[PDB]
């Protein structure tokens, strides 16, 4: 059953900005 | 209110 | 044809189940991969992203030659009140109790002019309601708010094809579909291995 | 392959002539239609509107590795007060006098932050511009100051038909409405390049 | 023989244009 | 002081 990763911070092109991460919006704070 | 069971389909 | 903005009916095949029959409203293409369409299927109220010219699921596509109900909008100001803001969201359960969900009013949504984006602490996909009548009912309260944004500062993430490895360290993609106009550090990313809208916070580590 | 907000360069063959290459930046990809890009050639103001992945005049299309250049706007304000406005636009001609030309500043451009959309009265495509640095030369007037695009439901994406003298029917689309200002619309016409501006007007 | 964008729209393909209105090119006689 | 000679490409 798929599960969404929690956090995001790569993408294909290497590019994925310094500094940064996509969280999910069900991520701990 | 709403209910969470029309949330998504079943499948 | 354009099938955008269209009411259309299409067969499901989910596993070796019977080919079941859904009626919906398309909502957009996505101009980053013009294949993938957001659906609103009649009866549910989650945002469903489906390649549905490719995906082997899909048979029997057809548009309906029902138009799409317009109905105005109760209170303007109040819908452009919402949009952005953190709400807590009530429903009900089985045993009457009421059952209160944290989430972001995220947009409009397109096409669906009494509906409105809204993603879930708990449920982080994209959902639509027509939350000008939750408000009115009273299962609705607009949290306040507590250029330097995250999303203002870095180069568009939208477009960008994404990476992640599972647990078991293989491989899988994605795309960043879109950046929230209201909510710059927010993003919605489509995963090639499932059909929700998952939504994301931009967030500085350092 | 998301080409907005890059630079590319392409080969062009107009009529029978050499094939040519032109630079220039991607600024948008029209929602109502994914295979419309508007695009800046380096050296000229115009936008251009083509299907850079179907029109058979294109070839040899690649992303160059350079960034576009952004530079912080040096008036917010300014920028802000045009949007939407009447303007006179101070153009100079080989005898060195200055001709007005009439138009509205219609929304900043995306990705090139500096530059502004910007049509005339007298010439109804869309323009861009560095308007901050005309409007510092004084060479731009910005004019003081329901609604039809309020009230028709959405023309955005709808296809539209016309037929010239000779009778002959021919297509184009809305490609979009003004923020600022929504009784004005753009349409690309299938059978050209430019993106031309029109006023939503009640009639009866 | 230049391309020449019509002064004045008013159909869309599906019959939809609105009652009451034209488009109307902004270089259009005032 | 721009001028109508960068408007548009010459073709
Ligand atoms: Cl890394
Ligand atoms: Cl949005
Ligand atoms: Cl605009």
């Amino acid at each position: 059953t798929f599960a969404a990763p929690a956090e995001v911070r790569h993408f294909t092109d290497g590019s994925f900005p310094a500094g940064f991460v996509l969280q999910l919006f069900s991520h701990t704070q | 209110a709403r209910t969470k069971q029309t949330a998504r389909k079943s499948g | 044809r354009n099938i955008v903005g269209c009411r259309i009916q299409h067969g499901w095949k989910e596993g070796n189940g019977p080919v079941t029959q859904w009626k919906g409203t398309v909502l957009d293409q996505v101009p980053v991969n013009p294949s993938l369409y957001l659906i609103k299927y009649d009866g549910f109220d989650c945002v469903y992203g489906l390649e549905l010219n490719k995906d082997e699921r899909v048979s029997a596509l057809e548009v309906l030659p029902d138009r799409v109900a317009t109905s105005r909008i109760s209170d303007a100001h109040l819908a452009d009140t919402m949009i952005g803001k953190a709400v807590e969201h009530m429903f009900e359960t089985e045993d009457g109790s009421k059952d209160e969900w944290r989430g972001m009013v995220l947009a409009r949504a397109p096409v669906m002019n009494t509906w409105f984006y809204i993603t879930y602490e708990k449920d982080p996909v994209l959902y639509m309601y027509q939350l000008l009548d939750d408000y009115k009912e009273g299962d609705l309260r607009i949290m306040p708010d507590s250029e330097r944004e995250p999303g203002e500062v870095v180069d568009s993430l939208v477009g960008k094809q994404v990476e992640y490895a599972k647990e078991d360290g293989s491989k899988r993609t994605g795309m960043v579909i879109h950046q929230v106009e209201a909510k710059p550090s927010v993003y919605f990313i489509k995963f090639d291995d499932d059909f929700h809208i998952y939504v994301y916070d931009l967030v500085k580590t350092s």
